[PDB]
């Protein structure tokens, strides 16, 4: 994003986590249960969102980047 | 090294050592002994001998003066 | 205490390398703070900052003078030797090496005189002073205040402290040393003066004089005043 | 006895001042035939030297003919070796062709040269390279004598040195190059250090080829041995400014500086071994037709003026007084130091940047980084003294710690350190590929606009002309208005870590400390960002922290481990780093650092600098590639 | 570079009045400005550094203030020991450019310019040159516009105007414009005038003389 336009002083210093409904536990994304999911193990994802760019920029989650194309939504409210 | 342009038509000690090494590999003479008493040229002779022995995937036992 | 002393060749030909030296004692140049920095000030213009070196022995020259400006120091002899090549008449300035720290007050030194010119103080003819007297007439000060001044022209050594009538009329209202010499085009200078004396003095057996004591080439020329 | 100082150098120096040198140089009445002479070989050819030798041999059997020149020539060395082998005279090589070191000398020859040998030159150049942390070298030899021994010594030095050394392919210049089979070899050379073991003309040709094929850059540092710079009066123009020339002598150690030493050594050996051979000056009659107790191999232990001038089996000064100089801008050898018999006495320990070696070098990519002593950041340590070197992971920081307060001498020791900022600058120099000049100078603390008093690294980075600084401190007002910080890689803010019932800083115990929370030691480090933030937010809290100001970070940690310190207010990253190594997990961070200040760590850059965009892109790539979790797991090691 | 535009040197302030050295700035806004004072022949002594604190040996009347681009030097009590040129050197940016120079003087002097032109004597004519010197004295306004009109022609590019140091007794100035000519050029012209345009002199005084 820094190639086309620039940014300003960050106002909301936050991170990136996963929403669970508490395998019930997810213990992050480094676990092999969700790192390489199946056709029936796809969680919620938003197309053309920050999570999509984070999965695209990742170098070891390329196999999961293609799996997220099944549950792509138009907004976060649907997810 | 010390002589830039110095050639000859006589086999030096290096060529003699090479011929000896060539005759050794015919009869499988790997573990040999070197009784060279000379120092000045004997050092270069034994160096060439041990280098050729290492190149033959082997190692001699007596290559010292 | 903190003392400074500037040394270097006073008279040197252009297109050469100077031998400036900033000698000092009491402090150092790599003592976590106080260092040294060369500052020059040409005649008739403001000061100029060329370059300076910090405590960690780092060099940083000026972008406009990034062809010959090379600053160097030494911690063993506590000396600052500056090398400036391809000099000219425009580089003639009084170089200073003062403090460039954020302390209470920066300390300054006396300074040395650096006159860059091809001519010498002992030249054949362009260094000797040429006394040009001005005889008064009856068309300018025939009724006003009279004045007389010996004009010095075509002289290289500007250090010419002419004393009007030493021990006789030195305190008669003269400004010889006050009037700065005008740098001419041919590597020479030209100075003047003024004297406040009544016109009646020229007739009442009172003839003034001008003893040019030029210490540049030891020329004790003397010219009388007449009409 | 007779001292035939046959000066065959090109300079026409007055030889009359050499006859009166017998007085101060051990004027003893034991030598009878003191026939001191001095010639001047004008024609540079072996025939003139042979004729001069044959004429001097007829002069009542002149013995001990010391010879010396100004330019190192391979012909003069071989001629003097043949003379010393045939006539068997103890010649003393001073300079020029008389000091050209060969590969294998004759055992019966008494050729005693002055200077350093090839192994000593290799040792001192390895010391110089390891003092500047330069391990990427490229060795280039030639056909001149002294290449196989040189590469053997280099390989031996690389083996015992277990600190890492890039051993690139060795380029051989035994045959003449035609710019068709050597340009491809020179193009593959990417190392900074370029070991050029060649002659003068060969070095000039190599420099010309590098300038014509685009091989000369701001990172290539050429190093030449004493064989190249074997003179102090002829300097080519192809050599750029900055050529490290390790010569065994210079203008300070001229011919006359060694003539007296050689005469003293000769007369001392004569006076010592005169009781064995009565008629020492016994040579051949002439050049037509014409070791038991002589003075041939009995002058290899004379210590003149304390200098260790002992000779080896071939004959060479074991501990010479060599001076290491470099090339200045105006084609002159600028002195930077020397080498003593004990260790390397490098006078100019600070290696200059040399952004423009030659005249046509407009590229200026030399930067400088300043860092200080911080507890949560890289810990200031010392260099490993087992080998006087360190590893590539520990970047050598140029320290500036003084010995005493009244003393002005600053120890510029090259100590290496490792930590967070060290890894940051390493990955920056690996990705952005820039050169930096890191130095750790003893400064103050974080400066602000209090009476316009700027000290520490903050005061240094406030002014312009400073490239950057690895120290990424908390974001503030003046530090953001003066200079433009980069993107904050961390989100840790200012919080409070009480050493349970409190709710952070929003608790009512701080507004009214009379009833609850009586006034205790609540101050932070002197002249810190937290003090300014509190003074801007809470004046009474700032006054309380000022009247209850504590000591430094280490004393604060000691008080926290003891229990006397109630609360410690600082950045969340510092609190996490402190809690990561607690002695029992006693103090706990009450509330994270995202509801009080929510600051970050920004790299101290320069206002309007072209490197700002590059640093921002590097940071966004480092925290935008998926290694943030790896960095958090590596740096933050909190087990409790 | 930071363009420092100091106040002109023609700023005369009498004893007792306040001095406001208006040394403006450029687009590069800074925060620290170190003031200096260079006397006649002496070295520039720093009076107020960073415009916030005083140095050792500096009186308390020298007060500095101002932010942004307008920085002034408030002088409460102007005394005789405050003589010298003032400069505003900044150590903020990389180029440490100096100021123009603030020359403070007393604006109390009533004199009349002593216009007296002196023709060259016969001694200088023997060499081959003829330098006419129209000597001026007893004038406080330094802005003297001397117009050499030789044979009804304004001369330019050959006037050697040399300003002298101001005296402390009468507080006036002196000017000696040298008409650099030669013997051949002197023999061609006949009348040589010296018309100096001075503030005190209402009518331009034109002193002329005839050769022989």
């Amino acid at each position: 994003r820094a190639q086309y336009i620039e940014f300003s002083k960050p106002f909301k210093y936050q991170g990136l986590t996963i929403l669970v409904k508490k395998e019930e536990r997810i213990t992050g994304i480094n676990d092999p249960r969700l790192r390489n999911p199946s056709d029936k193990f796809i969680y919620a994802t938003v197309k053309q969102s920050s999570v999509d760019i984070y999965f695209r920029r990742q170098v070891e989650l390329s196999t999961m980047y293609r799996h997220m194309e099944k549950h792509n939504y138009e907004s976060a409210a649907e997810a | 090294s010390i002589h830039l342009s110095f050639l000859r038509t006589v086999p030096p000690y290096s060529h003699q050592s090479s011929v000896w090494f060539e005759m050794m590999r015919v009869y499988n003479w790997n573990h040999i002994i070197l009784l060279v008493s000379d120092d000045h040229e004997g050092r270069a002779a034994q160096k060439r001998l041990e280098t050729l022995l290492e190149e033959r995937e082997s190692k001699a036992e007596k290559v010292l003066q | 205490q903190v003392t400074l002393k500037e040394s270097g060749p006073g008279i040197l030909q252009p297109s050469q390398t100077l031998s400036l030296t900033c000698s000092f004692s009491g402090f150092s140049l790599s003592s976590s703070g106080v260092g040294v920095g060369w500052i020059r000030q040409p005649s008739g213009k403001g000061l100029e900052w060329l370059a300076h070196i910090w405590w960690d022995d780092i060099k940083r020259y000026n972008p406009a003078l990034k062809s010959r400006l090379t600053i160097s120091k030494d911690t063993s002899s506590s000396q600052v030797f500056l090398k400036i090549a391809s000099v000219a008449t425009a580089d003639t300035a009084t170089y200073y090496c003062t403090r460039m720290e954020t302390a209470w007050f920066p300390y300054w030194g006396q300074g040395t005189l650096v006159t860059v010119s091809a001519k010498r103080a002992d030249a054949r003819t362009v260094a000797a002073p040429s006394v040009f007297i001005f005889p008064p007439s009856d068309e300018q000060l025939k009724s006003g205040t009279a004045s007389v001044v010996c004009l010095l022209n075509n002289f290289y050594p500007r250090e010419a402290k002419v004393q009007w009538k030493v021990d006789n009329a030195l305190q008669s209202g003269n400004s010889q040393e006050s009037v700065t010499e005008q740098d001419s085009k041919d590597s020479t200078y030209s100075l003047s003066s003024t004297l406040t004396l009544s016109k009646a003095d020229y007739e009442k057996h009172k003839v003034y004089a001008c003893e040019v004591t030029h210490q540049g080439l030891s020329s004790p020329v003397t010219k009388s005043f007449n009409r | 006895l007779n001292i035939a100082v046959l000066l065959g150098h090109s300079h026409d120096v007055t030889e009359r001042e050499l006859r009166n040198l017998w007085g101060p140089e051990q004027a003893t009445g034991l030598p009878l035939d003191v026939n001191v002479v001095a010639l001047l070989m004008n024609r540079t050819d072996p025939k003139s030297l042979i004729t001069h030798v044959c004429d001097l041999m007829s002069g009542a059997r002149i013995h001990g003919l010391v010879f010396g020149d100004d330019t190192d020539q391979e012909a003069v060395a071989q001629m003097l070796d043949f003379i010393s082998s045939q006539t068997f005279i103890p010649i003393l090589g001073i300079h020029g062709g008389a000091s050209m070191i060969m590969a294998d000398k004759d055992p019966t020859s008494t050729f005693f040269q002055f200077g350093a040998s090839i192994q000593q030159q290799a040792t001192v150049m390895l010391k110089i390279m390891q003092d500047y942390d330069w391990h990427v070298f490229s060795l280039v030899t030639t056909i001149f004598p002294g290449y196989r021994d040189f590469i053997s010594f280099i390989k031996t030095t690389v083996d015992n040195s277990f600190v890492g050394w890039d051993m690139q392919n060795v380029i051989t210049l035994d045959t003449s190059f035609e710019d068709a089979k050597t340009q491809v070899q020179l193009k593959k050379i990417h190392s900074s250090v370029i070991l050029l073991y060649c002659s003068k003309d060969e070095a000039v040709l190599i420099l010309s080829e590098a300038r014509s094929l685009g091989l000369t850059g701001y990172d290539f540092f050429w190093i030449v041995p004493s064989l190249v710079s074997g003179n102090t009066e002829l300097i080519p123009k192809e050599f750029p400014s900055g050529l490290i020339s390790v010569s065994y002598d210079d203008w300070d150690y001229s011919l006359e500086a060694r003539v007296r030493d050689g005469l003293g050594i000769l007369t001392t050996a004569a006076s010592s071994m005169l009781e064995k051979f009565s008629y020492i000056p016994e040579a051949k009659a002439s050049c037509y037709g014409q070791p038991l107790h002589t003075l041939h191999q009995f002058m290899v232990n004379v210590t003149w003026d304390g200098k260790d001038l002992s000779f080896t089996e071939e004959g060479y000064q074991v501990h010479p007084r060599l001076v290491v100089i470099v090339l200045n801008k105006d084609r002159e050898w600028e002195k930077v130091g020397k080498w003593e018999n004990q260790t390397l006495s490098l006078r100019h320990a600070v290696w200059p940047r040399y952004k423009s070696f030659s005249d046509c070098e407009p590229d200026d990519n030399h930067l400088s980084i300043v860092t200080l002593e911080e507890a949560p950041f890289v810990i200031v340590e010392d260099i490993d003294p087992l080998t006087e070197t360190c590893v590539r992971n520990t970047v050598p920081c140029r320290k500036f710690v003084k010995i005493n307060n009244s003393t002005n001498e600053g120890m510029n020791v090259k100590k290496c350190c490792k930590g967070f900022c060290i890894d940051i600058l390493k990955k920056l120099s690996r990705t952005v590929k820039f050169t930096y000049d890191l130095y750790l100078v003893t400064n103050g603390k974080h400066g602000k606009k209090v009476n316009n008093v700027w000290n520490g690294m903050i005061g240094e980075v406030v002014y312009q002309r400073a490239v950057m600084a690895v120290g990424s401190l908390t974001i503030n007002e003046e530090r953001s208005e003066v200079v433009d910080f980069s993107v904050p890689f961390v989100e840790t803010g200012i919080s409070v870590m009480v050493s349970d019932q409190v709710t952070g800083l929003s608790d009512k115990k701080f507004q009214r400390p009379h009833d609850y929370s009586p006034p205790f030691r609540f101050g932070t480090v002197p002249n810190g960002s937290t003090e300014r933030n509190i003074r801007n937010n809470y004046p009474y809290m700032h006054q309380y922290m000022t009247r209850f100001n504590q000591r430094g970070v280490e004393d604060a940690l000691v008080s926290l481990k003891t229990g006397k310190l109630d609360a410690f207010i600082y950045d969340a990253a510092v609190l996490n780093y402190k809690a990561g190594r607690d002695e029992g997990c006693k103090l706990v961070t009450i509330g994270s650092g995202y509801i009080f200040a929510s600051t970050g760590y920004g790299i101290a850059l320069q206002k309007g600098s072209p490197w700002k965009r590059q640093i921002d892109l590097a940071l966004l790539q480092f925290v935008g590639d998926g290694e943030m979790e790896e960095l958090e797991t590596l740096w933050l090691t909190g087990i409790c | 570079d930071i363009q420092m535009t100091q106040s002109p040197a023609s700023l005369s302030v009498s004893v007792g009045e306040t001095v406001t050295i208006t040394c403006r700035a450029s687009e590069n806004i800074y925060s620290n400005l170190a003031w200096y004072q260079q006397k006649q022949g002496k070295s520039p002594q720093l009076l107020v550094y960073a415009t916030t604190n005083l140095a050792d040996g500096v009186p308390s009347r020298f007060s500095g203030s101002g932010s942004g681009t307008q920085y002034s030097l408030k002088i409460n009590s102007l005394q005789s020991e405050d003589f010298g040129s003032y400069y505003c050197q900044h150590f903020w940016g990389t180029p440490w450019t100096f100021g123009g120079g603030t020359k403070l003087e007393i604006k109390r002097t009533v004199a009349a310019p002593s216009v007296f032109i002196f023709p060259p004597s016969d001694e200088q004519l023997k060499s081959g040159t003829a330098s006419v010197v129209c000597l001026l004295n007893n004038f406080y306004p330094r802005e003297a516009k001397v117009q050499w009109k030789v044979d009804n022609a304004l001369q330019s590019g050959n006037s050697q105007e040399s300003v002298t140091e101001q005296d402390s007794k009468d507080s006036t100035y002196s000017l000696s414009s040298t008409l650099t000519l030669s013997k051949a050029d002197y023999e061609k012209h006949k009348v040589y005038a010296c018309e100096v345009t001075h503030q005190g002199l209402s009518s331009p005084v034109t002193k002329s003389f005839n050769r022989g």
